[PDB]
Formats: C-alpha cells, structure tokens, sequence
RNA sequence: CCAAGUCUGGGCUAAGUGGUAAAGGAUGUGGCGCCGCGAAGACAGCCAGGAGGUUGGCUUAGAAGCAGCCAUCCUUUAAAG
C-alpha cells in the first residue's frame, strides 16, 4: 500500500529506501533484487513504483511503457512551450494530422467515439501553444 | 473661495504635471464608474498618483478613464515672516464640485476592474462614490 | 406604460413617488404627468433606445417617449423629464445602438484593447422602422489601427444623419503595442 | 490586535459580538482578530 | 431643587447615546424594493464519489488548482468546478 519514486539500475540505497519500505512491513533485501530485473533493460531513467503487500510480507506487484511526450517532440521538430499560452501563439498545424494521432490514443482517452476524440485534443492544444487553423 | 494671481501674471499656463487621462479598455453598454460629492481644492499630487495607483493594481480594460484635472492653486512662506506676505506658489488642482462624473470603471462584464477602481475609491482622500452608470455595470 | 397627470403642480409631485415629465409632441404640449417608479422600470429598459408609450384615457397610444431628459440632481436620481411621441411617417432623429461581440484580435492574443467613443447612432432610417438592436463588428484590432464613420456600414434604412470619420472605435495599448 | 481595521482572514475566521465589541475570530493564532 | 401637564396620540432607543469629533468598520436594530425556490419539496446539519484527457507554458532544481508570469478548453458519463 505504498508509493515510491525509485532510480534505475540502483537497487540498494540506504537513505530513501530504508526508512521508507522497513517500517511498513518490507524487506528491504529481497524488494530490491526484483527490481534489477525489469529495470535493467531501460536503465538511466527514474521509473515510478507501486508496491502493495498483504498479510505475508512479500510480494513486488506492479512496477513502466515510454517518453510518450519526447516521441511526440521528434515528430513536430516544438520543444518545450513556446512561452504563456493565448498570448504567444505560433505553432498552428492542420485538420487532418490531429485527426490521426487521437485515434491511437484511444485506451487512456475519454470514450471510444470519433467526435469526444477530437474534443480533448482541443483542451491540451491551447492550454500549451498549438492553435488549430 | 481664494484663487490664484492671474492665468499669466502670478502662475497661470502650465501642465500642472501630472499623468494623463485615459486607462483600461472600451465597451458600449455597461456602466462601470466613480464619483463624488466632497468639495475640494482636489490635491494634485495626491490626486495624479491615486488615480495612477488605480492602474497599479489592475493593467487593461476597466474606463480607466477619469475625469479629473487641477488648475491653479495656494502659495504661503517666503520671505520675511508672517506680514505683508509676497507669495511662494505650490500645489495646483481642481474644485470637486460638491460632487460628479469622477473617473469611470466602463466596460462589458469586468468587475476585475471594479475592484480595481474600488481599490482606487479606497485611496483618493474625500471619501469617494462607488456607483454604476446608464443601466448600472451588468 | 400608464403614467398620469397634467395639471399644474411640480413641486409636490417632483416629490414623493411621481417625477414631473411634459407630453410633448409636434404641434402640442400638455402638463407634465408619468411618475416617479415607472420612469424606472421601462426607462431601466433602455429609454431612446427602444420605444414604447402609455395608456393615459386610452387617449393616444403612440411612440417616441423621451427625447430628452435627466436623473440631473447629484445625487443621480432624475427629476422633471421630457416627452414626445410620433405617428407621423417623418421619424428621424433617430439614435439606436450597435454592439460588436469580441471578436479575437489585439484581445484575446495580444491583449491590446479598443475605445469605443461611438456605441450609439443617431441616423434617421426608415421613420417608425428600426431594429431596437443593431449589431455591425467588421472585426480588426492591434497596433496603431483605428475605425471611425467612413468605411461603418450601413444596412437598409440609408441615413446617417451622421457624417464619415470619426469616432467609430479603434485599438489602443491597454500597456502596449 | 490591530484593535482598528479588522476584516475576516482565513476563508473562515469569524466575526462575533463581546461587549457590542467585534473581536476576529477563526481556527488561527494567525488571525486573533481584535479591536 | 424653581413657577408651570410624572398631558394625551403614534413611532424609535436597550448604548446612558443623549452630556462635543473625522476617515474608517460590522447577518445591531426597525421600516421600504430586488435574484432563486419547498411537492425540477428550497439555504445551514448528515450519507457519499469526494470523475477522467486535466499531472498544459516561464521557472523546472518544483506548478502538476494548494510557489508565482500566461491558459481557461475537450470529454465517456450521475456533472462538469
């Protein structure tokens, strides 16, 4: 039942680790081993872990795909924000490429539908700085 | 009702100093304003700044307007003592007449400058008016 | 809408809950009656800029209300109005609104603002024949632009009992452009 | 304390009566409002 | 105290105001108009989720309502903050 926000490919540090899982009724050894299993293979970058125990005093559950917000910076060629958003508007793009990229983002989307699609598109756009014209 | 030497003898011609007119922004109905009712010799200074101040807090559209303005002004120490006393000028302003079309807060729905202005009765010094105009400010 | 009296009795009147106000018309006047509590409501309304009229004995019910008046006094509450009616086919001094929307251009992206030293409109179209409510916004805002009579544009009735250039509604620095 | 000037702190501290007296109150050291 | 109605009528005071004062405050109190509703059975008590794309831009070393400069939109649905 804890939340912690553990490195990649360092599974033995003392200070964060320690205090923060030991006095929940965890091991501190055997959690850490588990994770130079999964962690490995993307190695570098700080994944974000769930842990929830039981009645046993064990167990690792859920960890992690990646980013999903650099991907979408190689396509475009806008880094970060241009400046304060309805202020600065620079960056318009089109109808017909905003059409395709909510079609893959459907799982974590609001409804399967074609017209709520489009719709939260819309709401992350102008509140960073990519107008549609 | 004492009043200055002449418009051009003692100290009449100037730009009395002070920092212009216009503020905020538009709008064709909504009312959005202040006035008075207090009688006097509208400190200048005091005056240019308060009004200013008013532009502190807020920054764009609010009438920001204000129709105010002094224009002559009092005199006192200089010289021998207390007798035949010369004049040393000082502190130029307007007569408030006992009220009237102060500076207006006009605009659509902006209370965000009402406030404002609001925060511009607060200062001033006479008391001060809060009010709306033609239809009242929406 | 109602308003009565006409003798001769201002003071009282100008007093308590009836406002004095002349019936005045084209050729004919007539002691000042109304009161002091419908001026509210309809002029609340939008008093020479709509129009309506009172039954006083059924006698005439025609249009033209105000064209004149004052909640003078200080403290702004008016007091001995004006009023004239028309049912004539001649209806010109007429002054009715026009409202624009918002549209986004030194707003809502640059922040840059407009005065509008117009809104109104006194023109003269077709007497007995006016939209209470007019709306024309062309759009355009931002840096040192400006809009005034001229260019305008006028829909049906042709008056304009106005002139070309001059404030229309432009758009300033609300700090800078 | 600012015995002149009072006026309502936290989204709560309230404004109650002793001795005709308008004393600031609310679930805050930060507000012992009094006059 | 000192001469003369502890007159009658109907309001308003709960501070001794009267018996000196301003800016400035506050469901004091009494009398007048407005917006929403109580059988889409209404504000304040109580049961519950206390919704998701919201975890957007400067600064990020931290905005991601709960540092602050700009946004202020979309939603599958019991509605939206």
């Amino acid at each position: 039942q804890i939340k912690l926000q553990l490195p990649a490919g360092k599974a033995t540090p003392a200070p964060p680790v320690g205090p923060a899982l030991g006095q929940h009724g965890v091991n501190i050894m055997e959690f850490c081993k588990r994770f130079n299993a999964e962690t490995a293979d993307k190695a570098g970058m700080i994944l974000p872990v769930v842990i929830t125990v039981y009645e046993d005093k064990s167990f690792t559950f859920i960890i992690k795909t990646p980013p999903a917000s650099f991907l979408l910076k190689k396509a475009a060629g806008i880094e970060k924000g241009s400046s304060e958003p309805k202020r600065k508007i620079v960056g318009k793009v089109t109808r017909k490429q905003i059409e395709e990229i909510a079609k893959t983002k459907m799982p974590d989307l609001n409804a399967n539908s074609l017209e709520a699609a489009m719709k939260i598109i819309e709401g992350t756009a102008k509140s960073m700085g990519i107008e549609v014209v | 009702s004492i009043k200055p030497t002449r418009r051009e003898y003692i100290s009449g011609i100037p730009g009395k100093g002070i920092a212009q007119f216009k503020m905020g922004n538009n709008t064709y109905p909504a009312q959005v304003e202040n006035v008075v009712e207090k009688p006097v010799q509208i400190r200048h200074n005091a005056l240019e700044a308060a009004r200013n101040a008013a532009n502190r807090f807020v920054q764009n559209s609010g009438k920001f307007r204000i129709r105010k303005f002094p224009f002559h002004v009092i005199r006192e120490q200089d010289g021998d003592g207390m007798r035949a006393p010369f004049g040393k000028s000082v502190g130029t302003a307007a007569r408030s007449h006992g009220a009237n079309h102060d500076f207006i807060a006009w605009v659509n729905p902006d209370p965000a400058v009402e406030f404002a202005w609001r925060r511009a009765y607060m200062k001033v010094t006479p008391t001060v008016n809060i009010d709306s105009s033609p239809a009242g400010n929406a | 809408m109602e308003l009565t009296a006409k003798p001769r009795t201002p003071k009282q009147k100008l007093d308590e809950s009836m406002i004095a106000a002349v019936a005045y018309n084209k050729e004919n006047n007539v002691s000042f009656a109304l009161d002091r509590k419908a001026f509210d409501r309809a002029f609340r309304q939008q008093s020479t800029t709509g129009l309506f009229d009172i039954t006083v004995e059924g006698g005439e019910t025609f249009p033209a209300l105000v064209k004149a008046v004052q909640m003078d006094k200080r403290k702004r509450a008016p007091i001995h109005v004006d009023f004239y009616m028309v049912t004539y086919g001649e209806p010109v001094e007429v002054s009715v609104p026009v409202h624009t929307t918002g549209r986004s251009q030194g707003e809502v992206q640059g922040g840059l603002v407009d005065i509008v030293v117009h809104n109104l409109q006194i023109v003269a179209p077709g007497p007995r024949r006016i939209p209470q409510e007019l709306v024309v916004d062309v759009t355009k805002m931002n840096i040192g632009d400006h809009i005034t009579a001229g260019d305008i544009k006028l829909p049906e009735g042709c008056t304009l009992a106005a002139d070309p250039e001059l404030t229309v509604v432009s758009v300033l620095p609300p700090r800078l452009t | 304390k600012v015995r002149s000037s009072v006026k309502k702190m936290c989204d709560n501290c309230k404004v109650v009566r002793r001795h005709g007296r308008v004393l600031v109150i609310c679930s805050n050291v930060k507000h012992k409002q009094r006059q």
